[PDB]
């Protein structure tokens, strides 16, 4: 039962799921459509008597199944928007079996609902409980980014990205079921998705052009725009992607960027350079070349 | 006699399983010029471990009841503090703790120095 | 028997204030056990409602203090270790020490569980002897997680024991400073050829020092080497 | 070990002795020093009463010693604060660090004048 | 305590005048900071930073009546937080220059003397070093205009002042930059005092006057090895020299007239004959022969330097003809 709705969670089939503990206890618990509740009332029966051996028995299964769930149900209330439902099966996840990196998640995950909330001063301390028990802690960076921005403290927010670029260049299983393989891979929405270098040195840059600083922008810009042209001998960067906006429409930013910072013979060499490699963004090419 | 062997001091974060010893001993019929004699442990019986420095005192305690608020005196003779000094061997001028092997096996460099310097 | 309690001041080095207090006087006799009144005899008297009980427990029984710290997972086994494998009572009137009920060779054991940092924490063990304790220990490793680091404590707890050192250093280098301090202060302590020569005979240069006072904080110092000695042996056998 | 410290004092040292204490274990250093120490103490005590007046020292001396000092305090002061705020550990290293702190100090700890 | 606790002073901890214990007050900043989730030194240095606002506020750079008194019992009890280890002193500098209006510089010796922080501890932990700079600037100069008031309070005002000066002349020639701007401000403003107007002895001559006493090195040389004062006074004598080369005008001949010994401010001469004294001559000659080659002059200072230097020194008319022949 155990191993059943590991696979019926990792594929997200609950519905069935709630139905077999359902029967497996006694249907007096019939009402209580909740899993969380019914994964715990699930009682293995034995102290596991001298059987053949094993390599995890139900209560070492059944502990994963609790903080697996708990993690799951927290994170769908966040995105979906009751950050106040969180927070109980959120703890829930750390009342438990917890592997440290599932830790560090779930406190990303309460610094962000509080941050939804209006509390601030509480979600820094869960983010940095983060940033000290992890070794994962670009999430961390990111959330503060965010919550720096919901405040309006600009140039902290900055700094928190350049540090988030600095710790995604920074990098064991076990024949047991853990807990890392009931968690799902993370939807763009959730606070614990972090993109990857190129994207995340655009957002920047894009973030540091709209508040006015210019010529370190611009530098960020042509240290983005290296790591996508100049690259052919190491691992190639992921694209910065289809729903982000495409290659043009970086050189066109690039370009402005170096006109603010003042270096108008650079952003020729782009526009010309673009020109050469290949519409609105061709007449807005000309318009930049002009101010330049 | 009352003689009590205080152990190390210092008071920790966990009171410790023998903050002291205490032994007493009636005395009867000493007189003059005559002499007791007691022998006492300090050494270790746990561990292998002693710890120093250790200080033993002896008082006497005199009982007003025993010829025939609560009643009687006690008057303070010596105190004697044993240091490693006294505690050394010199042999040739003539164990790894039960517990922590315990728990090895269920889970399974330089000389130091020190020196002072003395106005001849 | 008289009961005599005796007190001995340490920070005053003239052994000058030790005091004593005749606190009782206990009579016992064979006629007093037989009617019980003063023993402990287990399990019928389990359910305890004079603390003196629990304290006579405290007292006799070995003590054995155990840190635990699991650097890759959380804590949380060791409240259900207690209350269901162990299946233990708290104590109202004190609930940090639970009292096992389990009704073999455990029963009567007491724990407590102090934790600090939800991976850290520490557990005591009060067994009436020492093969309790390790049946013990073997029932926990047996249960919590795997990378789990178990470390008796002979002498407190390292985080106590590094600030008692800390403490003893920031005191001492303190006082090796105030020193030199001191000292710096009794160090301290035609025409315009004429002022000239005059404020240089005012700012010859104090290259000599008072021994005495020297002498002063060298025992100043001392008393507080002898304090950092005794607390680095805590910390130097853990 | 008999010795002669030139640069303690501005005449002539005085013909010094040193006590040294060898031994693999850091803790029976701990408790050898307690002891001299204690002697040491006691008898210096006893001879105020004499008073061998014991001589008057140099400066560059002493300034030599409180700067080596003050690093040491200071570092230890930080040592104390991320100890507070659960910055570094309370669990390890820290130890390691401050029992060489220790033994920078008890080398030639309290020359006697 | 808004957001976790619902709608900070010693007060709130103490929950209304109960009692003045310290382990009371421990024990409620424990208490409180288990419901926060804040660890307790930061709580503990806050609440200190607060309440040292509120004292150094409720009624200029001292303070001596009974300001002394609640300040020194709150730091007595500052040290035993400090001992039982529930004191972060970089939290607390944080705080403190988030008040940095409210304080007070005896305040910030208060806490150096008895052992909190150190001056240095604070200075080197404010982020913007400018602020810093105008703030002591703002506070030494109404300093100086102080220690005239009475003989009482100069006692406390010089000693704080002698601290100042022995710190930052120890650090900045053995951030320092901050030291060495600190000193050069005060030299460009005493320079302007004096060359460029009028005093009438009434303000800012007595600011001139107490910096040039505590420049005297008998208060500070006594303690500070004159390896590093030595280069004090020497990059002294240097920014006295170059600052301002204004009348360049090689035609400033009849001013020498003016820039004689007599009317040549007694201040100038007094400083002068001061880094004479904690200087040599031959040296001092060298080295002025070596500068004023190197690089421009302001020409006031140098003639009634020389006027002054002449005399001073036990015969050196011939070592000043000496380098007049090389050059």
């Amino acid at each position: 039962v155990g191993l059943q709705a590991a696979l019926w969670l990792s594929a997200d089939r609950l519905g069935d799921l709630a139905l077999l503990l359902e029967t497996l206890n006694g249907s007096q618990s019939g009402a209580s459509k909740d899993l969380l509740l019914l994964l715990k009332t699930w009682s293995p029966p034995a102290e596991e008597l001298d059987a053949p051996l094993t390599l995890q028995d139900a209560q070492g299964l059944k502990d994963v199944l609790l903080t697996a769930f708990a993690y799951r149900q927290g994170l769908q209330e966040l995105i979906t928007g009751n950050p106040d439902k969180a927070l109980s099966s959120l703890h829930e996840a750390a009342s438990g079996l917890c592997p440290r990196p599932v830790l560090v998640q779930v406190y990303t995950a309460l610094g962000s609902c509080h941050r939804k909330m209006g509390n601030p001063q509480r979600a820094l301390l869960y983010l940095v409980a983060a940033l000290k028990e992890g070794s994962a802690w670009g999430p961390p960076l990111l959330e503060a980014s965010r919550l720096y921005q919901q405040l309006g403290d600009t140039t902290a927010e900055l700094e928190s990205l350049e540090l988030l670029v600095e710790a995604l260049n920074v990098p064991a299983p076990q024949f047991l079921i853990e807990v890392e393989l009931l968690l799902p891979p993370p939807d763009l929405a959730s606070p614990l998705h972090c993109g990857t270098q190129s994207q995340t040195k655009h957002i920047l840059a894009s973030r540091c052009l709209q508040t006015g600083r210019a010529g370190d922008a611009a530098e960020h810009y042509l240290d983005l725009l290296a790591l996508l042209l100049d690259s052919s001998e190491p691992r190639f960067s992921p694209p910065p992607s289809p729903p982000g906006p495409c290659m043009p429409e970086v050189f066109l930013e690039a370009a402005v960027a170096l006109i603010q910072a003042g270096r108008a013979q650079d952003a020729l060499t782009l526009c010309e350079e673009l020109l050469s490699r290949t519409p609105l963004w061709v007449s807005a090419t000309h318009l930049l070349q002009g101010q330049a | 006699l009352c003689i009590q062997v205080l152990t190390s001091s210092c008071a920790l974060d966990l009171d410790s399983a023998c903050s002291a010893i205490t032994y007493t001993i009636p005395v009867d019929q000493l007189g003059p010029g005559a002499r007791r004699e007691v022998t006492l442990p300090l050494g270790p019986g746990e561990n292998g471990g002693l710890d120093l420095p250790v200080t033993v005192s002896c008082t006497l305690f005199y009982s007003l009841r025993e010829v025939v608020e609560q009643e009687g005196v006690c008057l303070p003779l010596s105190r004697h503090t044993v240091d490693m000094l006294q505690c050394l061997r010199f042999p040739g001028l003539a164990t790894r703790d039960p517990v922590a092997t315990f728990l090895e096996t269920c889970r399974e460099l330089p000389p130091s120095v020190a020196s002072i310097k003395v106005s001849a | 028997c008289t009961v005599l309690l005796q007190i001995m001041e340490r920070e005053s080095g003239n052994c000058p204030k030790d005091r004593y207090v005749v606190c009782g006087r206990v009579f016992l006799s064979l006629e007093d056990l037989s009617t019980g009144k003063y023993l402990l005899t287990f399990p019928k008297k389990k359910p305890i409602e004079h603390m003196e009980d629990l304290f006579a427990l405290l007292a006799a029984f070995h003590k054995s203090c155990f840190q635990i710290t699991s650097p890759g997972y959380a804590l949380n086994s060791m409240k259900v270790w207690l209350l269901e494998h162990m299946k233990c009572e708290i104590i109202k009137e004190f609930p940090e020490v639970y009292f096992c009920e389990r009704p073999g060779s455990f029963y009567g054991t007491l724990f407590t569980w102090k934790q600090r940092t939800p991976f850290e924490g520490i557990l005591i063990i009060y067994s009436r002897n020492q093969t309790v304790m390790f049946q013990c220990l073997h029932n926990l490793i047996r249960i919590l997680p795997i990378n789990c680091f178990l470390k008796n404590l002979k002498s407190g707890s390292e985080n106590f024991l590094i600030d008692n050192m800390a403490f003893t250093l920031e005191k001492e280098l303190v006082t090796l400073s105030s020193l030199s301090s001191a000292i710096a202060k009794h160090e301290s302590n035609p025409y315009r050829k004429e002022l000239q020569r005059e404020k240089k005979k005012m700012l010859q240069t104090n290259l000599k020092v008072s021994g005495a006072l020297y002498r002063e904080i060298t025992l100043k110092v001392a008393e507080v080497q002898l304090k950092s000695d005794f607390a680095a042996q805590k910390l130097s056998n853990l | 070990r008999e010795v002669a410290m030139t640069d303690l004092c501005p005449a002539g040292p005085i013909q010094a002795v040193e006590i040294q204490v060898e031994s693999s274990s850091l803790a029976d250093i701990c408790r050898a020093h307690h002891a001299v120490v204690g002697r040491m103490q006691t008898m210096v005590t006893e001879q105020a009463t004499q008073g061998s007046s014991a001589p008057d020292l140099r400066v560059q001396y002493l300034r030599q010693i409180h700067a080596n000092h003050e690093t040491l305090l200071r570092e230890v002061q930080t040592l104390r604060d991320r100890l507070c705020t659960e910055d570094e550990a309370s669990s390890c290293a820290t130890a390691q660090r401050l029992l060489q702190v220790y033994r920078q100090l008890r080398h030639p700890s309290l020359i006697l004048l | 305590l808004l957001e976790v606790e619902g709608p900070v002073i010693d007060c709130d901890s103490s929950e209304a005048y109960a009692n003045h214990s310290s382990s009371f007050i421990g024990s409620a900043l424990q208490d409180q900071a288990s419901r926060l989730g804040v660890p307790v030194g930061i709580l503990s240095a806050g609440m200190v930073a607060s309440s040292v606002g509120q004292i150094c506020t409720a009624p200029p750079v001292l303070l001596t009546v009974e300001q002394r008194k609640k300040l020194s019992s709150l730091l007595e009890f500052a040290q035993y937080l400090l001992a039982h280890s529930m004191f972060s002193r970089l939290s607390f500098c944080q705080e403190l220059w988030k008040i940095q209006s409210s304080l007070l510089l005896e305040a910030v010796w208060h806490l150096h003397v008895q052992g909190i922080v150190s001056l240095q501890e604070l200075l080197e932990s404010h982020p913007d070093m400018h602020a810093v700079g105008s703030w002591l600037f703002r506070n030494l100069c109404c300093l100086c205009e102080q220690m005239e008031a009475s003989c009482q309070h100069a006692d406390v005002a010089r000693a704080m002042l002698s601290d100042f000066v022995q710190m930052f002349v120890l650090r900045g020639f053995q951030m320092p930059q901050v030291t060495v701007d600190v000193l050069q401000r005060m030299l460009i403003f005493a320079l302007d005092a004096l060359a460029a107007g009028v005093q009438e002895e009434s303000s800012t001559h007595k600011i001139v006057r107490c910096w040039f006493g505590v420049f005297s090195g008998h208060t500070l040389g006594s303690v500070i090895s004159t390896d590093p004062l030595k280069r004090f006074f020497s990059h002294t004598l240097t920014q006295i020299l170059t600052h301002s080369p204004v009348l360049k005008a090689s035609d400033a001949v009849q001013m020498q007239r003016e820039w004689s010994f007599a009317r040549t401010h007694p201040l100038l001469t007094s400083l002068y004959r001061r880094l004479f004294v904690m200087l040599s001559a031959e040296e001092l000659v060298g080295h002025l022969q070596e500068v004023l080659e190197t690089q421009e002059v302001h020409w006031q200072r140098v003639l009634s330097f020389v006027s002054a230097l002449v005399v001073c020194f036990p015969e050196a008319q011939q070592l000043l003809e000496d380098w007049v022949a090389r050059l």
